């Protein structure tokens, strides 16, 4: 979440990131419940106040909200104890932020994201962009290993594909920022633009990437002014599930049919409907590719036709249980590397050796009834020496 | 014919889509499969039309699945629906048009009907036809000449070869007409049989009878109705309407007894006028007309007793107005089907509740008796309350370690006796029976293996019925189960599913299964469908448990067996573990008890 | 969301008395503090909305239905509109010696029906928790008791909190008013430091008011008096028509003229 992203930052980057135009407001909106008011309170104070007052300024009931808010805002470093006055820079910027100092767009965003997902999947026809391809490859959801051949899809790719559009886009942008730092694009400058949206060379490239993702559209041959789409700031279902593992999806966009075929066997494709079967073969194929039953169940639930919404639960228990059981049947046997000594003789002497391999992290399984211990070959040169020392001690 | 990148029969270029597709709730695949919507406002009309012209294969709650064939179209024409009368409305209802393949199939099937008619008169079967060209071009193959005994053109045909000629015509594309004009028939005088006002006919029974009675003429066909729906009442009503000599054929002693009881209960016909042509007991079969007998006796191939021989000769000599056959799914068997030719009847009505089998001999029923006039909707009956709602469940029992060890180690088929008897499921059935016994729920345990049934029954000191089980003892046990409060459970063998008059039971446990057979599964499930006096659909008063053993062929058998029920719509809930089993004291808990049971199983040989 | 309504009692007589006194506190600073409070309220969240009403002896008028200085356009519009309208209202005003008491309650009624209109127009998906931050600045009028009580009871039924912020005077009627609907009652004695009181006591909404320490409510003297000489009475003799608290048993209450029968 954005709270996690901002918490994972240093004070030096934080105070700089607290830009005048929007950041002080975007980070304010994050404040879940109460930190809004206390910050507002001490927006006009130039004198720090004792911590005991803040501690006692919440009733005995619902105090956990007080501690959690205080910890969150301490991590954000909005104030300093100074002994709890807010940061002067944040105070000034917040005062400046508080009385101081479309139908085609959404369709465009939808179409651009749909073509992006088409390229993500093995679609023969898709938008071509080397920068987008390499960005997705380095995002960790795609690996090529051969420039001539089109890149394939990794295990994480299917999991990302089956996610809902909001979380999908949010995670994609999180990876975009993380890779922006790696490629050298300043993180603060690009981050501030996202906050400003909800109200330089690097800026131009970042805006180009956002437009490629479909969040923004200049509409004027790449002019300075931009009109963000709905997705920039941050629908009814169509699948009907039977009790015989049959899916009837009212899908016209090929993306939905591809997503369903990822974990189901397609039977018929009507102009406004498609019939598929959720069989062991398809489900286990998806599980081997990397998906887990949770993503499939969530996908079917979110894309649930209104007809089946009346019944509770929406997804039939038999279908859900069958999918879960199919995923569970996937793993049984294991693999590890180890070495076994034996003849530990004295009972109280074997108990001391068990703590040597457990602290170093080379112990797999033990046995106090037969005096047997398995030691991995990675730490064999350290356990033997200890045993020798013990023998010398006698 | 076109396959998408997936197992997808592609039809984008096959048929178009109607603009008012939302208004039209009907689909038509080129193969003949039709998918109806159960949520559309015109669902009732669409259901009636599709039931008229097609036979259901899967009717879940939301989207029903039908498929039409030559026999279904012939039945539609018999009830009088012309090619246009069906196709015009099919196109109107269809939201995506009608493929040319289905159009030509419907046209051909409808036109190829009524040209050849089979009428039996004076013990002679004449193949009448108003059109002579049909016979002229039908006498090409020599089988017809060798078959024949050595406008409105008709010729006599041999009695024995009727089945062969009929199955030949079915693929020759000239189906025979078996309509009985009982309204206009003076050769055989009408029998003095009437339907008393006491009998009450349910709406689905009336609909099936209406499909059966297209006109004044009684049509010979098969009516599929749930066992709890009152198929016995429907058959009694059919006989009463026919008002002529009726021969009902059961499948066992229980079936014949129940049929006689139903006759007496629902028909004013006197007791003396009904006979039981049964070896165990007889009531002067030659004396009276209305008769109830069995396939085994009529088709008996070995030496016949003197009295049975006289009765059989009398039956063969006489002509029957109606031939009722219950549990028609067994008819295509060799001996059972021989009875059809052994006995003479104008119309042979067929009644059953599970018209399904693995071997492709069910299609033979279409000519052995006639087209399937009706199939009752089990889900609709459940909603209407005519049949008790059942909470179908499959309790998964993990197999005990040792038992699994021997089961997997041995490649022989002692596994049938092994996995049927394991501590986890033996404790399960005992605990389930205890829980229902303290809940005052009537239990009907089922098990294919008589050996396992006897072992369980002796260990639980319960009255198992099976194999020889004398008829007197069988009736005594059933009476005790129905009346005596102290006993509320009966352990029936495979004989139970064949044809049983049994009291409504609140639960039905099945410890063992004969195989992955949808006939036995549905037959046993039908026992608890008997609607109670004042129950409710949502209360789920009726329960069905199909105990299975984990990691065994029984799992495969159970999955290969619940297909028909899931197609109807029943959701089989899986139960990995049962609450309270650990606290409740049951046998085979400690390792030692499982060890002695395993030793006994091994010594069973 | 929350719909806040600031009912400012800008009585020209009293505020101009302050101006003549040349005291540190002034109506300009009071309006600025109210403006800052409204700006902070909307600053809290986008869905939150506010409105302002000014009271005068004659009538009450609404003060509220780019980035020259780098500022949120919406709050800039609020500042400009309120400043212009308040200056216009104060500059233009007729003189009537007969009527000088401030008509605080009449505005309340306007606020209540405005809140009802907004509640009707807003989508049913989002629930609105309205509030009225009354800021009195002058003594109330005796003749307004009945209508003020009507509007207070209407607010109680409609679930709106009347947060009173009287200053320089303790209006028993207003404290009684807010007590009925459960709104907070704060009597700021330090007028220059008034805005700190708003950003603590009043600013937090009803959602968080319970889970917060705020000054304890002031005891309310629910006095009763007879209609003759206006004095506290513990026992009242009301009739079945007037429903009027009276002095002592009388053959017939004057406000009724009923034919009471002795017994
Ligand atoms: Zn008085
Ligand atoms: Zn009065």
């Amino acid at each position: 979440n954005l709270q996690e992203f901002l918490g994972g930052l240093s004070p030096g980057v934080l105070d700089r990131l607290y830009g005048h135009p929007a950041t002080c407001l975007a980070v304010f909106r994050e404040l879940p419940s109460l930190a809004k008011n206390w910050v507002m309170r001490m927006l006009f104070l130039e004198q720090p106040l004792p911590q005991a007052a803040v501690a006692l300024w919440v009733k005995k009931e619902f105090s956990k909200a007080q501690e959690e808010s205080t910890g969150l805002l301490s991590g954000l470093r909005i104030w300093h104890t100074q002994l709890l006055i807010l940061n002067p820079i944040f105070r000034q910027n917040l005062r400046i932020a508080l009385l101081g100092g479309v139908p085609s767009l959404d369709k465009y965003a939808e179409e651009r994201w749909e073509v992006v997902l088409h390229f993500m999947v093995g679609s023969p026809s898709a938008a071509v962009s080397q920068d987008l391809a390499q960005l997705l490859s380095q995002a960790g959801l795609m690996k090529s290993t051969e420039p001539g051949e089109p890149p394939c899809i990794t295990s994480a790719g299917f999991q990302f594909l089956l996610l809902d559009t909001p979380a999908q886009l949010w995670y994609f942008m999180l990876q975009y920022l993380q890779t922006a730092q790696s490629r050298g694009m300043d993180l603060v400058e690009i981050l501030s633009f996202l906050f400003q949206l909800s109200f330089s060379d690097s800026l131009l490239n970042f805006l180009q990437h956002l437009r490629e993702f479909g969040l923004v559209f200049q509409r004027k041959r790449k002019s300075r002014r931009y009109y963000p789409t709905r997705l920039a700031i941050n629908q009814p279902g169509f699948i009907v599930v039977e009790t015989n593992y049959r899916l009837y999806a009212y899908t016209e966009s090929e993306l939905q049919i591809a997503l369903i075929a990822l974990f189901s066997e397609m039977l018929y494709r009507f102009p406004n409907m498609v019939v598929a079967q959720v069989t062991r073969e398809s489900v286990q194929q998806a599980i081997a590719s990397g998906i887990t039953a949770q993503q499939i169940i969530h996908f079917l639930r979110t894309r649930a036709h209104p007809v089946m919404l009346k019944q509770t639960p929406v997804l039939p228990p038999t279908i859900t249980d069958q999918i879960r059981l199919w995923e569970l049947e996937r793993d049984r046997l294991r693999f590890t590397e180890g070495v076994l000594y034996n003849q530990f003789l004295s009972q109280v002497d074997f108990e001391l050796l068990l703590a040597h391999a457990r602290e170093l992290g080379v112990l797999v399984f033990e046995n106090s009834a037969k005096r047997l211990m398995v030691v991995t070959p990675a730490g064999h040169s350290d356990v033997k020496r200890f045993w020798k020392r013990q023998k010398h001690s006698s | 014919t076109k396959v998408d990148e997936y197992g997808a029969k592609d039809y984008r270029l096959q048929m178009p889509l109607k603009d008012d597709h939302t208004s039209r709730p009907l689909w038509v695949a080129p193969d003949g499969h039709i998918f109806l919507e159960a949520f559309s406002p015109v669902y009732k009309y669409a259901q009636d039309f599709l039931v008229a012209i097609a036979e259901p294969v899967c009717r879940p709650t939301h989207v029903h699945e039908y498929k039409l064939t030559a026999y279904s179209l012939y039945a539609a024409v018999s009830v009088g629906l012309q090619t246009s009368d069906i196709t015009e409305y099919l196109r109107k209802l269809s939201k995506t048009g009608v493929p040319d393949g289905i159009m030509q199939f419907i046209k051909l099937c409808t036109v190829s009907y009524g040209k050849v008619k089979l009428v039996l008169k004076h013990n002679r079967y004449f193949v009448e036809s108003c059109h002579p060209d049909v016979i002229q071009h039908l006498l090409q193959d020599p089988v017809i000449r060798e078959c024949r005994l050595r406008q409105t053109v008709s010729f006599e045909v041999k009695q024995e070869m009727i089945e062969e000629l009929q199955k030949r015509c079915i693929h020759l594309e000239y189906p025979l007409l078996a309509e009985y004009d009982f309204r206009n028939d003076s050769v055989n005088p009408d029998i003095n049989i009437d339907l008393k006002p006491t009998a009450v006919l349910r709406p689905y029974q009336e609909k099936s009878l209406r499909k059966m009675f297209g006109n004044g003429r009684a049509r010979s066909g098969v009516i599929v109705l749930p066992c709890g729906a009152g198929k016995s009442l429907v058959g009694v009503t059919a006989a009463c309407t026919v008002r002529k000599r009726c021969l009902v054929l059961g499948n066992s002693a229980v079936s014949v007894e129940q049929w006689k009881a139903q006759f007496k209960m629902w028909s004013t016909i006197d007791d003396s006028q009904i006979c039981r042509f049964t070896s165990d007991a007889k009531d002067k079969p030659i004396g009276c007309s209305v008769a109830i007998s069995t396939y085994s006796m009529l088709g008996h191939t070995t030496k016949r007793s003197w009295e049975a021989e006289r009765v059989m000769e009398w039956l063969k000599t006489q002509e029957w107005g109606l031939m009722i056959l219950d549990e028609v799914h067994t008819i295509p068997a060799k001996m059972f089907r021989r009875v059809l030719t052994i006995v003479q009847a104008h119309c042979k009505l067929g009644l059953t509740a599970t018209l399904v089998r693995e071997d492709d001999k069910i299609v033979d029923l279409n000519f052995l008796i006639g087209p399937k006039l009706y199939e009752a909707n089990w889900m609709e009956l459940q909603n209407n309350g005519y049949i008790a709602k059942v909470q179908c469940a499959e309790v998964w029992c993990p197999m005990s370690p040792e038992f699994y060890r021997e089961y997997v180690a041995i490649k022989t088929k002692k596994r049938i006796l092994l996995y049927t008897m394991n501590p986890n499921k033996f404790r399960a059935c005992q605990f389930l029976i205890k829980f229902h016994e303290r809940r005052n729920d009537k239990i009907i345990v089922f098990a294919d293996n008589v050996f396992a049934l006897k072992e369980y029954a002796i260990r639980l000191n319960k009255p198992y019925i099976y194999g020889p089980t004398s008829q007197g003892e069988r009736m005594q046990i059933l009476q005790n189960f129905k009346h005596n409060p102290k006993i509320n459970t009966i352990f029936i063998s495979k004989v139970g599913d064949t044809s049983f008059d049994l009291p409504e039971a609140n639960v039905l446990i099945q410890i063992s299964s004969h195989g992955g057979s949808r006939r036995q599964e549905a037959q046993r499930l039908g026992r608890v469908l008997r609607a109670k006096k004042g129950m409710v659909a949502e209360e789920y008063n009726a329960f069905f448990y199909s105990l299975v053993s984990q990691d065994t062929q029984e799992m495969a058998y159970s999955t290969k067996r619940q297909r028909f029920l899931v197609d109807q719509g029943y959701s089989f809930k899986v139960i990995t573990k049962l609450a309270g089993m650990e606290e409740e004291d049951l046998a085979f808990s400690t390792k030692e008890e499982q060890q002695q049971l395993l030793q006994k199983v091994l010594a069973a040989t | 969301l929350n719909l806040l309504v600031i009912v400012v009692d800008a009585n020209p007589i009293w505020w101009g008395k302050q101006a003549l006194k040349e005291s540190q506190f002034t109506l300009s600073k009071c309006i600025d503090a109210v403006m800052v409070l409204g700006n902070s309220h909307l600053f809290m969240n986008r869905s939150n909305k506010l409105a302002v009403i000014a009271s005068h002896i004659q009538e009450s008028r609404f003060l509220y239905p780019g980035s020259k200085d780098g500022k949120y356009e919406l709050l800039t519009s609020a500042n400009e509109v309120i400043v212009e309208e308040i200056k216009d209202l104060m500059t233009k005003s007729d003189i009537k010696g007969q009527h000088t008491e401030t008509l605080l309650a009449g505005s309340l009624a306007k606020a209540l029906c405005y809140i009802h209109r907004m509640n009707k127009e807003v989508k049913d998906n989002q629930e609105m928790k309205s509030r009225i931050l009354v800021i009195k600045a002058a003594e109330d009028s005796a003749l307004q008791y009945m209508n003020f009580m009507n509007v207070i009871f209407a607010a109680q039924k409609q679930n709106i909190l009347i947060d009173a912020c009287v200053l320089d005077s303790d209006s028993g009627l207003l404290q009684q008013a807010c007590d009925i609907t459960g709104g907070l009652y704060l009597k700021v004695p330090q007028m220059p430091s008034l805005l700190q009181y708003l950003l603590w006591v009043f600013l937090p909404d009803q959602d968080q008011r319970s889970q917060l320490i705020l000054p304890p409510p002031v005891h309310v003297d629910y006095r009763a008096a007879c209609f003759c000489h206006r004095n506290l009475i513990e026992i009242g003799y009301v009739c079945s028509v007037c429903l009027s608290i009276f002095c002592n048993f009388s053959p017939i209450c004057t406000t009724c003229e009923t034919a009471f029968k002795i017994s």
